[PDB]
């Protein structure tokens, strides 16, 4: 039975800079349409069958940009929001090079035309000049700013006047503004001429004088979009209620359907890793890719997933090819127009929840267990910013854990892991907004008391002078029997990461003074105080011990009693080598446009940031700099407010250098109390 | 209480719900309950071929 | 040649490539290609022996063109050339570098004279006593 065409969807991604306008564009669509949510579409003026609309909001701000990324991948088209009067933002280019890496055919919706400075056309060339796109208007802006009336469509070549009485839901056709004529025209041979590039059969029509009909028109500009040549540019502005309408027509005219979009690739679980495909088919076996989880507090898990093949019914044991899980599907339900109707038929094309997924994250395959396949799999980026967070209390303690896990699942740009040296928990996150986020929900949804600070630096202990001759006598011929023993140690420093033990230990007893059963014994002794620095008691590295000279006692020699001897001796002959506390220096990577660069190094300066060179690359300089641990944090926002948001940084751990003598005597003090 | 941590080398992160089993080990003073290494915080141990089902492991590949 | 806008004298060498990174320096607050460079310049390198880093620059046109702006090995690297006694800058007073004879100089000034611009061959040479000292020499026939 054909009941509403794959061909009639719409899986659609609204996408704009932080700050534009998109889920109020999202709600005015709801609104007309009559309402992740699944919304119906008629057309403006009723011209089409039901169409059904998936919208996923993605999000504004680039700590949240992985949602985006998600999101592109599992969507078919997708709606840019631009501002009218900022025009192209450094976050705009971010979003067009993900859905650029998807291939999503997109269109363009330029918003708040109401505002002062809205220009379209400046933002039409921005498109093309900063984004390297083909922007073909199919509208022109009736005014701008106040005198912002309504839009010509260029394809009717009428103008398009909403009433502002009943919030736009209806619209009169005009003639266009006599002063507009001449602009109208030219745009309107400009996307004629963008429409017979499509084909040869096109350009011969145009070429030899032949006006093409509406539909071949929308045929042709429809085919570029779906290749991505160019990008159809939509204008309007909400409040007085404009645009929206006439953009959620271009959606359904020129936005791909399911059927309209290639194959999704996989991989068989065959282990040969066999290239296969999976069409848009109700009669292919079944396979979904889920991309979000989210932590209900009335239902536990949500996970949001896309069926691409075959049909799934609520309460489905299907398999997790990636994590090899059998897993029986929960409660499903659709966002039917204003309900959530559950659904016992997830068909291909749909977007749906299941409830209670245990062994699912995002990125996983959910197939039949008869055809395993592996979708291509998420690749996530590596979290840029950390910081310590401490519970307030024990119960804070264990619920810190649960809380972090529940946030780690559904985010996983989001690292936890307890730092081995601190033994201080580290969250680890896409930005400090994004980490500020994480941090308010686990004190709110989970409420865990908690305090946030900085990583702590791993601090590490040496020697900066040789010291010869040290004895060590452990004599306590007392209690029973005696305990005797007794060794002469050499202490140097060695070169900073010359030897990957951090430590040396050379036997150079002569004359058997010391037994060689002994010998153990001592060297275990030196490495277990090493554990522990005599100065502030970090672990000592770099460091070389000489054992030269010793004695024993026949009946009182015992094998820790040379190790206390030898523990004597190290402590006695570390405080006489000059001992000094250590630092860890971080390699730093920023990648800056050339204009903002300046601001990026007098921050790195104040952080103590030797700057060793540059890289002036396309984006603008690829600036390096060894910068210590406790200054590279925080940076993810500072940097976010120097450049306006268009720097990315790097950061590695580099060597273990020397703390400088201000910093390492603080800290020394500061232990001391 | 305190309880006892079987195998070799553990998968632990203080935090991890991990699940008692009866037992005393005869040589900590004050640890009468073992853990069980194949079920919700550890899994199959590594290393082994021979009785599988004490330390949870499923039976290897071939 | 253009305006002093997109003015940078540069290039120490061709083979070391990048004119970007530390050893090429400059491409800062200018905006300019760096593998568009070279090119021209490997029709070119092979007539300047290497160890004489030669002064060149990047004019960039209107029309988004460069290439670059010839003038022949100098004064400072040609005395770590035709003496054999490198940079060690710092010490004229101090204790002896190297004493240059006078013809020495000379025999490559028509060649540096093709580098420095003020009028001739001959009155090129007190600027080749110039950066000399400053790299510690002393000049004496
Ligand atoms: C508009 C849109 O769709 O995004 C919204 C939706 C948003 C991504 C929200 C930020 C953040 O709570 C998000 C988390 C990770 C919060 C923790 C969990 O509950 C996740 C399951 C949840 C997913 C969606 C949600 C609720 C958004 C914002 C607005 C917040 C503004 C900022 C940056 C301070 C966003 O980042 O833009
Ligand atoms: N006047 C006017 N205001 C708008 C328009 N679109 C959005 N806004 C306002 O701008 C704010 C941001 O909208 P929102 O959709 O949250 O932006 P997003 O962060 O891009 O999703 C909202 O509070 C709206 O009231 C518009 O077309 N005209």
């Amino acid at each position: 039975a054909r009941t509403t065409p794959i061909a009639r969807y719409r899986n659609i991604g609204i996408s704009a800079h932080i700050d534009a306008g998109k889920t109020t564009t999202t709600e005015r669509i709801l609104f007309y349409t009559g309402v992740a949510t699944t919304a119906f579409w008629s057309g403006m003026a009723k011209q089409y069958e039901p169409h059904r609309i998936n919208i996923i909001d993605t999000p504004g701000h680039v700590d949240f940009t992985i949602e985006v990324e998600r999101s592109m991948r599992v969507l078919d088209g997708a709606v840019m929001v631009y501002c009218a009067v900022g025009g192209v933002q450094p976050q705009s280019e971010t979003v067009w090079r993900q859905a650029n890496k998807y291939k999503v055919p997109r269109i363009a919706f330029v918003n708040k035309m109401d505002r002062m400075g809205a220009n379209f056309l400046k933002v039409v060339n921005q498109i093309k000049t900063r984004l390297g796109a083909n922007p073909v208007p199919l509208q022109l802006a009736i005014g701008a700013e106040e005198h912002f009336t309504g839009v010509v469509d260029l394809v009717k070549m009428k103008a398009i006047n909403w009433n502002d009485a009943d919030q736009g839901v209806t619209f009169e056709y005009e003639d266009i503004p006599a002063d507009m004529v001449e602009l109208a025209n030219e745009w309107h041979q400009n996307l004629i001429e963008s429409a017979a590039e499509a084909s040869e059969e096109l350009m011969e029509k145009y070429l030899g004088g032949e006006e093409l009909t509406e539909a071949e028109i929308k045929g042709a500009l429809r085919q570029r979009v779906l290749n991505n040549e160019i990008i159809l540019v939509t204008c309007g502005s909400a409040f007085k209620n404009k645009g929206v309408q006439a953009m959620l027509d271009a959606v359904i005219d020129y936005l791909p359907s399911p059927v309209d979009v290639p194959a999704i690739n996989g991989i068989l679980d065959d282990g040969k890793d066999t290239p296969a495909e999976r069409h848009a088919s109700d009669d292919e076996p079944f396979s979904a890719l889920a991309f979000k989880i989210a932590t209900d507090p009335f239902v536990g898990n949500l996970t949001f997933f896309r069926v691409y093949s075959g049909v799934v019914n609520s309460g489905d044991t299907v398999l997790n090819s990636v994590k090899a899980a059998r897993e029986r599907f929960g409660r499903i339900v659709q966002m039917h127009a204003n309900k959530r109707e559950e659904i016992k038929e997830v068909r291909a094309g749909d977007i749906a929840a299941a409830i209670g997924l245990k062994d699912v994250t995002t990125g996983d395959t959910l197939c039949d267990p008869d055809a395993p396949i592996i979708l291509e799999r998420m690749e996530f980026p590596e979290p840029v910013i950390s910081i310590a967070v401490e519970p307030k209390t024990k119960a804070d303690q264990e619920k810190m854990g649960l809380a972090l896990g529940r946030l780690a699942k559904e985010d996983p740009s989001f690292r936890v892991w307890t730092d081995e040296e601190s033994n201080q928990t580290i969250i680890a996150g896409m930005g400090e907004l994004h980490l500020d986020i994480i941090v308010d929900r686990m004190k709110r949804e989970f409420n865990v008391e908690a305090n946030v600070g900085k990583p702590q630096v791993a601090y590490r202990e040496t020697i900066r002078q040789k010291v010869t001759d040290v004895e060590g006598k452990h004599a306590k011929q007392s209690g029973g029997r005696g305990q005797y023993g007794h060794v002469v140690i050499d202490m140097y420093p060695l070169e900073p990461g010359s030897n990957p033990k951090g430590y040396e230990f050379i036997n150079d007893i002569k004359g058997g003074v010391i037994p060689g059963e002994y010998i153990p014994a001592v060297d275990k002794g030196i490495q277990e105080q090493l554990k522990a620095g005599p100065l502030a008691g970090y672990p000592v590295v770099d460091m070389g011990i000489r054992l030269h000279f010793g004695s024993y006692h026949d009946v009182d020699s015992s094998e820790l009693a040379f190790k206390l001897a030898a523990s004597i001796a190290f402590k006695e002959g570390f405080k006489k080598a000059k001992p000094v506390l250590l630092e860890p220096i971080m390699k730093v990577e920023v990648e800056t446009p050339e204009e903002n660069t300046g601001d990026v190094i007098g921050d790195l300066s104040r952080r103590r940031g030797m700057l060793k060179g540059q890289e002036s690359e396309v984006t603008g300089v690829k600036i390096h700099a060894e910068v210590p641990l406790s200054e590279m944090f925080g940076y993810a926002t500072q940097l976010r407010s120097l450049t306006k948001g268009r720097a990315s940084y790097t950061m590695e751990f580099l060597k273990y250098d020397e703390a400088p003598s201000n910093v390492a005597q603080a800290v020394i003090e500061a232990r001391g109390k | 209480v305190t309880s006892y941590i079987g195998g070799e080398g553990h998968n632990l992160q203080e935090h991890s719900v991990i699940l008692i089993r009866g037992g005393r080990v005869k040589d900590l003073p004050g640890v009468r309950y073992h853990t069980v290494r194949g079920a919700l915080d550890c899994s199959g141990v590594k290393d082994r071929k021979q009785a599988r089902s004490k330390y949870g492991v499923k039976r290897p590949k071939a | 040649a253009k305006k002093v806008q997109a003015y940078v004298k540069l290039q120490v060498a061709a083979g070391m490539a990048n004119p970007s990174p530390p050893v090429g320096p400059a491409l800062g607050q200018q905006g300019v290609n760096i593998m568009e460079f070279c090119k021209a310049f490997n029709a070119k390198t092979d007539s300047i022996e290497k160890g004489l880093p030669i002064p060149v620059v990047i004019t960039v046109y209107a029309d988004r063109s460069f290439t670059f702006v010839t003038k022949t090995p100098p004064a400072a690297v040609l005395l770590k050339k035709a003496a054999g006694i490198k940079s060690g800058s710092g010490k004229p007073n101090k204790d002896k570098v190297g004493k240059i004879s006078r013809a020495q100089l000379q025999e490559i000034a028509q060649t540096k004279a093709a580098d420095m611009t003020g009028a001739d061959i001959e009155a090129m040479t007190r600027s080749i006593e110039g950066t000399a000292r400053s790299m510690g020499l002393v000049v004496e026939d």
